RNA sequence: GCACGCCCCGCCGGCGGAUGCCUCGGCCCGGGCGGCGACGAAGAGCGCGGCGGAGCGCGAGACGCGGUGCGGACCCGCCCGCCCCGAGAAGCACCGAUCCUCGAACGCAGCGCGCCCCGGCGCCGCCGCCUCGGCGCCUGCC
RNA sequence: GGCGGGCCUGAGGCGGCGGGGGCGACGGGCGGAACUUAAGCAUAUCAGUACGCCCCGGAGGAGAAACCAACCGGGAUUCCCCGCUAGCGGCGAGCGACGCGGGAGGAGCCCGCCCCGAAGGCGCGCUGUGGGGCCGCGAGGGGGCCCGAGGGCCCCGCCCGAGAGGGUGCAAGCCCCGUACGGCGAGUAGCGCUGCUUGAGCGUGCAGCGCGAAGGGAGGCGCGGCCCUUCCAAGGCUAAAUACGCCCCGGGACCGAUAGCGGACCAAGUAGCGCGAGCGAACGGUGAAAAGGACGCCCUGCGGCCGCUCAAAAGACCUGAACCCGGCCGGCCGCCGGCCCGCCGGCCCCGUCUCGAAACACGGACCGAGGAG
RNA sequence: GCAGAGGCCCCGGGGGCGAAGGCGGCGCGCAGGCCCCGCCGGACCGGCCUCUGGUGCAGAUCUCGGCAGCAGUAGCCGCUACUCCGCGCCCCGGAGGACUGAGGGGGAGACGGGUUCCGCGGCGCCUGCAUCUGGCCGCGGGUGACUCGGGCCUAAGCGGCGG
């Protein structure tokens, strides 16, 4: 159970923090594993999804590998290159399925500079909770 | 005559525009408003309608000084209190 | 009417400013769905000043 | 109201660790034919109580005994009866004074409800 | 000299209990009426107290003392700061000054003022309260 | 809840039934009324803990 | 993106007022543009810019001009409402907690006479 | 008779929005708070977005501007703008300003009109100060 | 009769500062109803209420006895528990405190008077100043079957200081976010007459007026005497415990779109109505994803058709009832009973008051939801 | 019977291998009702014990929503009036025939409306028949003053005034 009295346990209340969340806050709750050869790499189980990211979905539909182009954050769902919907005619435009951040794992990621940051703040953190936080 | 007829000489304003409220409720011969009170300083409330109350009143308007004043004694406004309450 | 003060004139030309209907990209932008004003006013209809 | 008040008394017992939150206050009969022989607690003691103890009104404040000086004794008995409660209390109360040292302050426990019920 | 209810054409529709117009006498003395009278002259100043000056058999004239609450000297002194502390704003208008309390009946203790101390309307609430308490 | 409308009975004589009504003829302040206060409306004074020795 | 505040920062008040008119001429050319446009415009990017650029401006004029009024009016009794601490209108009004604490001769002797003695009870 | 009209041996279609299921909303109950204003409040009117109606939010520096610390890639359309170990999208906090007209509402009116040096120009109090009135109490002088 | 100076009373300006107005609660001060109850109605009650006005503060007010008592006494105020009686009242209907006692919480003081007199807060003042919370990590799942999609089913593990919850394509501790675990005293008292008020009763508290003390007040039946107990009014301050909306935060044996706020719908005090004060709605839900309808055909065109996207059109929307209606399709017509089933036999329109209703008594076109111990 | 609560439902109740609900049809019960089956539907649902109620409708000139017969019914009977040809509309152009008849169905203002004004396009709304029309809808525009009026003066009046 909970012993922050100050969270909430409503559905109501928590299931409004999700339709209405702050951009900040939507960004961190679409993360997505990364895989075991980056999860020893990094040191970290989960990273907030970017746009630059080759990701493995494992989901039922659209099950693939393919690199995120689109991050719709309104909607809580990424759009990855290849997964698309089934094109009524050949000649029109792909439209991408959007798949949840949370269906899929990360088998690449976009370094940048503030992710490598990023990973390091993480790191430090978890290592001062393994020292017995 | 009683009704229709006597409608139709109906051809003048007897209310206008309040500078205080906006609203088509400046007499304009007698020089009052019906709902702000305009020329009165105390604006014109009656407890008998909570309604008339609730249409004009602290909240639905912009409220900015307020919600402004109100967020900052939530951050660093009692510091600076505490600087002139000190004084000298 | 045509007598009119300015202070009158420029409250109905907010009026008549913004007896618009919402620009068509607007409503593909949010989605609206519901494409109507509704706070539009046809001056037969209408009593504004009242 | 019970957790805000229990609260208010921690927070105050706090702010004084070795000083008890109840001053002594004297025994009183309870007033009325129906009540004559039981006693009760008053408001403070009279300033002949204190003269037994050789106490001023400003002293025993200071050392957490309440004075009222509106009281007066109405019997003999009452005064004796006050003035060995003073002594029981002077003799249980400890000051501690010249430079607080920390770990005899600490070492201090604070008397928690009625002092001497 | 005594109160007449303003009621226009002399006439109070009503039950017969409240029928009367003339014979009224004020509910609160010309002492108090005065220190009310100088408070609106006045809003800035606090009221301290009023003294009878004369008399006459139209009028009679109270003198009242008013603090300037603002001023260094009265702010700056231990014994008149406590009429810059703004709960004193207007004390003539919550009859907190002498004439007002003895309107109130607080120059009275015990029998008598037993069920007007907080005020003659806490006491009311307080009596007519009903405490619905959770194991009842 | 059901009382902020100002409703008052038109009456007997315009063939309509004799419960409050607003401006419009609006059924109001009525349990039978759609927007109206419920006949006897729950109150925070009820008894909610009983007692046990 | 436009103009940024730090190279303002910098300039002068004489080159921080052409720098203004400048903006200010050309947001005239820019709003002829658009009036003049017929059919469609191209976004008129140029507009934003140069519209919060008249903004930042007028932003660092106003630091250049309060900063060094602060300044001269520094200590004085009477300084500017202005540049008075903000405070609000009832902590002005409020008494400072040394005129609250300030105790009659008497009262602040007798308070010395008998200090708060801290003690414990077995 | 037929058609109609019913009844319904089933089948199919309208019309309506019941019933279910839900639900970023209420409502009750606890806490916390108690923080507006002549340094111009609350309220109101007008205006402000590249393409802009309502709402919001702002105020001619306008759908915002600057500072500091986070944050770390997007910005609902079309755009164009970012992208890069900082270069800096969304978002978050706190602070500095800007803040049109009305309004306690303040040169006088409410949209028109002054006086006056460029500062300005409302009222009532308190405390100083400056100027000065009185066949008030006097005092010289004449 | 002028001419200056000091005092005193005023006048104009200037400077510094202060006031004003807002808040549907709580709080203080006043002005103050009536419906109602009395089975009528005047006193009474409602009610020292609504409402009008004034005024603060985070609380306010109250407050260190001219107090209660009658004791083997207590000891400012406020608040709670308690007795709810003592009393009041066309002694009718009704109304109504308090002391005890048990708790919460506790804290005391000052001015005038008098003494000194400018030592003071010194342009004043001797008509008296001064002294006596933010930040932060965060555990552990696979295989098969099947499905549009597991979050399902079957096998078998793992993490639990975490199996609160929210999301994710179906019901997820292990897919994600989180959760548990952290870190940095005089025109007065009184009295006389009057009026309001109280349970206060030859007077509870006030108030007008007339009169006006010096030792004085009180002790729940007036008046005169004598005691006894017990206090010191006509000046002021004061924390705590207590009350409470807006707004923020959590929770609920609450409501679930005719319900719950009037208002769940990106614009509700809105749309609309009223000369105005004011009044005041309706409107939730496509799907997992807009994939929001491929292509061919016939159209002058409108649009039809074929089918397409989809798990499904779910096609402007979930489910899709009843009333009512149209096509086809039987049948001949209401209820009850018998029988193969269209014949025979029975059969007034219910609810309602009422001695008595099929009544030419009343309400009811129909159907759905809401609707009263 | 309903809606919730605390339990139980022998490997941890039933469920996309189909929940609630809707529609028909059996069975069971004296009945309130219950069960099952097919179909539609597309995510939830209970049996039993204990508990709680804003707990069951035919009526209230009941509320609110829909909606029938009537019924292709009553009506679309003020202002004398239209016709021929031309894309031919009640539109427009030409030809006729008329009407309002200078207290006008004329040309203009005050007030009240507030864009109705103008040009262009359009018929989905509206134009109680139609429309190719329009005061309707979309788009773009439009009101220029030393001499006209406001502003100024005073009127009836109203406000201000040490108080």
């Amino acid at each position: 159970m909970k012993l922050n009295s100050a969270v909430t346990a409503s559905r109501r209340k928590c299931r409004k923090a999700y339709f209405t969340a702050n951009a900040e806050t939507r960004a961190k709750m679409m993360s997505s594993r990364l895989s075991k050869e980056l999860r020893a790499e990094h040191k970290i189980k989960t990273m907030p999804i970017r746009r630059g990211d080759i990701v493995e979905i494992f989901t039922g539909g659209h099950k693939g590998t393919g690199k995120v182009v689109e991050v719709r954050r309104r909607d809580y769902k990424i759009c990855v290159e290849g997964i698309n919907q089934k094109a009524r005619n050949p000649e029109a435009k792909p439209v991408p399925y959007p798949i949840h951040p949370s269906n899929c794992i990360i088998k690449e990621l976009y370094m940048n500079g503030s992710r490598y940051r990023a990973i390091k703040r993480r790191q430090e953190r978890n290592a001062e909770r393994l020292a017995r936080i | 005559s009683k009704g229709t007829a006597s409608f139709g000489k109906r051809h003048t304003r007897i209310h206008g525009s309040c500078r205080r409220c906006g609203k088509h409720s400046f007499h304009l011969q007698k020089h009052e408003c019906a709902s702000c009170g305009y020329p009165s300083a105390k604006m014109r409330r009656y407890n008998w309608s909570y309604k008339s109350l609730r249409r004009r009143t602290q909240g639905t308007g912009s409220m900015s000084h307020m919600r402004k004043v109100y967020r900052a004694y939530n951050s660093g406004t009692l510091k600076a209190n505490a600087r002139k309450y000190l004084a000298k | 009417t045509a007598n009119k003060t300015l202070s009158r004139k420029l409250r109905l030309a907010k009026k008549t400013k913004t007896n618009k209907n919402i620009p068509r990209w607007v409503i593909a932008k949010d989605h609206l769905k519901k494409t109507w004003n509704y706070k539009r006013h046809h001056w037969r209809r209408s009593h504004l000043k009242l | 109201r019970k957790i805000r008040r229990r609260q208010t008394r921690l927070q105050k017992a706090k702010a004084i660790f070795p000083c008890p939150l109840q001053k002594l206050r004297p025994s009183v009969t309870r007033c009325s034919q129906k009540f004559n022989l039981t006693q009760r607690i008053g408001r403070g003691f009279t300033l002949r109580e204190l003269q037994g103890v050789g106490l001023s009104a400003g002293k025993a404040r200071q050392i957490g005994i309440a004075v009222d000086p509106r009281r007066k004794n109405k019997s003999e008995e009452s005064v004796a009866r006050n003035v060995a409660r003073l002594k029981e209390y002077l003799s249980k109360v400890t000051i501690f004074s010249k430079q607080a040292k920390p770990e005899e302050i600490q070492q201090a426990i604070q008397h928690q409800g009625v002092v001497m019920p | 000299g005594g109160r007449k209810r303003q009621c226009v054409h002399g006439i109070s529709y009503g039950k017969p209990r409240n029928i009367g117009i003339v014979g009224l006498k004020p509910s609160r003395s010309l002492r108090a009426l005065a220190e009310q009278k100088v408070g609106r002259r006045l809003p800035s100043l606090r009221v301290l107290n009023s003294y009878w000056v004369a008399q006459d058999g139209s009028y009679k004239w109270y003198e009242v003392i008013l603090i300037d609450p603002f001023h260094p000297w009265i702010r700056n002194d231990p014994k008149i700061n406590w009429i810059c502390n703004p709960v004193m704003k207007r004390r003539e208008c919550r009859g907190l000054t002498s004439a007002g309390r003895k309107a109130r009946g607080l120059h009275n203790k015990g029998i008598g003022a037993m069920k007007l101390r907080p005020s003659k309307r806490a006491a009311w609430k307080r009596n007519h309260t009903r405490s619905l308490r959770r194991y009842r | 809840a059901g009382v902020q409308c100002t409703a008052h009975s038109w009456g007997p004589g315009r063939a309509v039934a004799r419960l409050p009504r607003k401006h419009g003829g609006i059924g109001a302040y009525a349990n039978f009324a759609r927007g109206g206060h419920m006949a006897h409306p729950t109150t925070v004074i009820r008894r909610w803990c009983r007692k046990v020795n | 993106p436009g103009l940024k505040a730090k190279d303002l920062v910098g300039l002068s008040q004489e080159d921080l007022q052409r720098k203004l008119a400048d903006l200010k001429r050309e947001l005239l050319s820019l709003r002829t543009m658009k009036a003049t446009a017929g059919p469609v415009p191209e976004r008129i990017a140029r507009f934003r810019v140069c519209k919060k650029d008249v903004a930042r401006v007028l932003t660092v004029i106003n630091q250049k001009a309060r900063d060094e009024a602060r300044a001269a009016f520094e200590g004085a009794e009477h300084i500017p409402k202005t540049f008075r601490p903000r405070l609000t209108h009832a902590m002005r009004c409020q008494l400072t907690e040394k005129q609250k604490r300030l105790l009659p001769s008497k009262l602040m002797k007798r308070k010395l006479q008998f200090p708060k003695l801290k003690y414990a009870v077995k």
